[PDB]
RNA sequence: AAGGAUUGACAUUCUUGAUUUUGUGGGUGGUGGUGCAUUGAUGCCCUUGUUCUGGGCCACGCGCGCUACAC
């Protein structure tokens, strides 16, 4: 039962990797920014210091192989860039682990922009256009994760939503700042436990809440 | 780790062709990735913060590492490298 | 919990000593190691031809 | 108190050098 | 301060001055 | 070998280009020194002591007698008026919010 | 003769990169015989950095007559070998920086060098820099009208339209004669150069920007010989806008 | 504002002449890449690039004794 955006009728989990930062560069070669690998390209550019990391989707790659969500397949990852960019993937790609590789697989956004696999039947990872809600389901909820929020259990605040067919949540994937609440689709937030989290704990803390509301 | 003529490092699947080979082991099991990215979970779970937990690790060729709660890890993966070559050679870490 | 930060040298290298920021201290350390070796080297020499 | 910012970059020996 | 400084190298131009009037060497031996 | 050839070729090209350069500056500090006031002497053996213009003349002096204006520095539609307009209304509520809570 | 230290000069500023000048070839105005010094220099070779140096000199030095000896028979054409040359059309910030310092004097800059690139060999790729490059600095406002004037009574050419309509889009506050001019250049296209040639969207948006404010001197007579300007030359991007204009201008 | 603006400075003292000069305002700045026929308001990323100063090498190990460091 693989999921993909064009079956809107069905209960999903969707999930938004928000204000990611993963951003090509010309160097013959094509290099993509890290705040480790380059520091000096990020002065010469005049960006701020910290939020050119890439680390942090790389590290969110775990609510994709959140195995009892995604291998009963009722998850869906979604990426919009700070570049304003919106990069599907399939709930059954099986993501490269290491950062290097993470690296080499830039040709998504630089040169293939859609890949196949080796047999070559069906889509992995997507460079679709915006909005994110036009994709998402006929019935959504409206969630991003903030700390300031008030804070609620994820069991019980997916549990009481009896059928609304998804539950999506925007969660900012950046160093620091703000995400986009009254921008785009969120009008409610949902705050996490009381500590600042991370935003890979945060998806998985909501994924794990998924599992235990749904019965894994 | 492991001396280059120079250089130490630590043993990853893809800083090499074939050191592992060499010293004999096979490529799929240098893998500090893995538990990089389990140290990082734990210690950004809410329990971590709360103060509930400790990271006790031990490497597979039998050295116990015993990891505060205070500890910050670093947060992409070669700064971990580095940090784990004085740990493993050093025995101890300061703030 | 607090959470402090790890202090280590980058490019860590046992063999060498550690980087001291003080290039008269450092510099004495590795000179008193230099006529260290170097004397007990000269007089085991000169004491096995004597020999 | 680090909430996700990550620890700091320290200078490289060169870097620190050439000044 | 610098006062040992200037007298330890002054000790091993000694020592040096002292191993060139004999035959010795530097460090050269094998493992 | 492959730095030592980048560093070798650059260092000489570089001395290449000291070289020139202080070539150039010595031979223009040289014939400053042998021509400057040293020219004096052939100062005095070798020495030498429109329609469309006027039309162009004509119409720039006539501009300068009479002209006249242009109405206000753009061209452009009551659409971008009207986003303009919201934009600015939003900015400066969203201004006077931020003023009040903080 | 000559004193002929010049072989030196010659030698040195074909390949001058940085520092100071010959102080002969500084006072070079204050001596008689430039030109005929200059032709035995006979500076074929160049160095950028002193094409721009010396046409700062010849700044200092430059009036109608002078503007005649040195510019006009082997810079301006030396400007035209370093395009035609420069393969990708990379015209060097030396050269434009040298064009910037060379646009002060306004007494016959047009004979300077307008009069000269309307001589032959001006594409559209070169018009469009060289409009660029007049578009970029300061300039003297009656002889941009004259300009306009004395540019659009010359003969029709697409380098000329496109130097036109940066010259409009200069956003002047335009004369009287400058504005007979634009509706004489209507009457110019008509059935004119409308069967005898086509004007595609180049020519249409020069004179839209034209029409986008230069209506403030238009009585209506204007505005009905403007309407059929459009109503001939009808394309999809006119009616709401050129509409706009004509119910926005005054008399 | 030549009864003096700015240009060239023979270190202070004369060879250029409205390009003015100063405010009040204000247009962003195109030597760009990418399908189309090889000149065509074309979907999609950038504007505010010239001349000198660039380097660590392929404090040795082991070990007995002694000394530090513990309400």
């Amino acid at each position: 039962p693989v999921l993909t955006s064009k079956d809107k009728i069905t209960k999903r989990m969707i999930v938004v990797l928000a204000m990611a930062s993963l951003e090509t560069h010309k160097i013959d070669k094509y290099v993509l920014l890290n705040c480790d690998d380059h520091q000096g390209l990020l002065k010469k550019m005049g960006r701020d210091i910290s939020e050119a990391r890439p680390d942090i989707t790389h590290q969110c790659l775990l609510t994709l192989l959140d195995s009892p969500i995604n291998k009963a397949g009722k998850l869906q990852v979604y990426i919009q860039t700070s570049r304003g960019i919106l990069i599907e993937v399939n709930p059954t790609v099986r993501i490269p682990r290491t950062f290097k590789r993470f690296s080499g697989l830039m040709v998504q956004l630089l040169h293939k922009l859609s890949i196949r696999s080796v047999n070559s039947e069906e889509k992995l990872l997507k460079v679709i256009k915006n909005p994110i809600t036009d994709h998402l389901p006929t019935k959504c909820r409206k969630v991003t994760l903030s700390f300031d929020a008030p804070v609620i259990r994820v069991q019980d605040y997916i549990e009481k939503l009896d059928d609304d067919e998804s539950i999506c949540v925007f969660v900012g994937a950046m160093a620091r700042g703000k995400d986009n609440f009254a921008d785009e689709y969120v009008d409610e937030k949902v705050g996490l436990s009381n500590y600042p989290l991370s935003a890979s704990v945060a998806c998985s803390k909501f994924c794990h809440g998924a599992e235990d509301a749904w019965n894994i | 780790t492991h001396k280059i003529s120079d250089k130490y490092v630590l043993l990853n699947c893809d800083d090499h062709q074939g050191l592992l080979k060499k010293m004999g082991r096979d490529i799929s099991e240098a893998r500090p990735d893995i538990t990089h990215q389990c140290l990082l979970t734990l210690l950004d779970s809410p329990i971590n913060k709360a103060g509930k937990l400790q990271v006790y690790i031990q490497t597979s060729r039998g050295i116990l590492i015993e990891v505060n709660p205070t500890v910050r890890i670093p947060r992409t993966f070669k700064r971990f490298s580095g940090l784990m070559v004085q740990l493993l050679h050093k025995l101890s870490i300061r703030s | 919990i607090p959470t402090h930060a790890p202090k280590y040298e980058e490019n860590f290298n046992p063999d060498k000593k550690s980087y001291d920021p003080d290039r008269t201290r450092s510099e004495i350390n590795k000179m008193k190691a230099q006529l260290k070796k170097e004397r007990k080297f000269t007089m085991k020499e000169i004491r096995k031809d004597a020999k | 108190t680090d909430r996700f910012k990550g620890d700091d970059d320290i200078p490289y020996k060169e870097r620190l050098f050439e000044r | 301060h610098t006062l040992a400084n200037n007298v330890e190298s002054k000790l091993r131009d000694d020592l040096e001055r002292l191993k060139k009037i004999r035959a010795h060497r530097g460090i050269r031996h094998f493992w | 070998k492959k730095t030592k050839a980048e560093v070798m070729k650059e260092v000489i090209a570089k001395s290449k280009f000291y070289k020139q350069e202080r070539q150039k500056a010595q031979g223009i500090m040289e014939d400053q020194i042998d021509n400057l006031d040293d020219n004096f002497e052939d100062v005095m053996s070798e020495l030498m002591m429109t329609d469309l213009d006027k039309e162009y003349d004509i119409k720039v002096k006539e501009l300068q007698l009479d002209k006249r204006a242009a109405p206000s520095d753009r061209t452009k539609t009551e659409e971008e008026k009207n986003a303009e307009a919201e934009e600015k209304k939003r900015e400066l509520e969203q201004q006077r919010l931020d003023r009040m809570n903080g | 003769k000559v004193i002929k230290a010049y072989t030196t000069v010659g030698s040195i500023l074909k390949t001058w990169t940085h520092g100071k000048l010959p102080k002969l070839f500084k006072v070079i105005p204050s001596l008689r015989n430039w030109q005929d010094v200059i032709y035995v220099t006979n500076p074929e070779e160049w160095s950028p950095h002193v094409v721009y140096e010396a046409t700062k000199l010849f700044v200092s030095n430059l009036t109608a007559k002078e503007s005649q000896k040195f510019i006009n028979l082997i810079l301006l054409e030396r400007f035209r070998d370093n395009i035609e040359t420069s393969e990708d059309h990379s015209l060097n910030y030396h050269i434009y920086r040298a064009v910037k310092k060379s646009l002060y004097k306004p007494s016959a800059f047009f004979k300077g060098f307008l009069f000269p690139l309307v001589e032959t060999g001006c594409n559209v790729r070169e018009a469009t820099i060289a409009g660029s490059v007049l578009a970029k600095v300061s300039v003297p406002a009656l002889h941009s009208s004259a300009a306009l004037s004395y540019l659009l009574r010359l003969p029709f050419s697409p380098p000329t339209t496109v130097f036109i309509k940066i010259l409009l889009d200069k956003k002047y506050a335009l004369p009287y004669q400058t504005v007979d001019d634009c509706v004489y250049y209507f009457m110019r296209f008509r059935i004119g150069e409308d069967a005898t040639r086509v004007l595609p969207v180049i020519w249409h948006k020069a004179f839209l920007t034209f029409a986008q404010r230069y209506k403030n001197d238009i009585t209506q007579d204007q505005r009905d010989f403007l309407l059929e300007t459009v109503r001939q030359r009808g394309h999809k991007d006119i009616g709401p806008e050129i509409r706009r204009e004509l119910l926005a201008g005054a008399s």
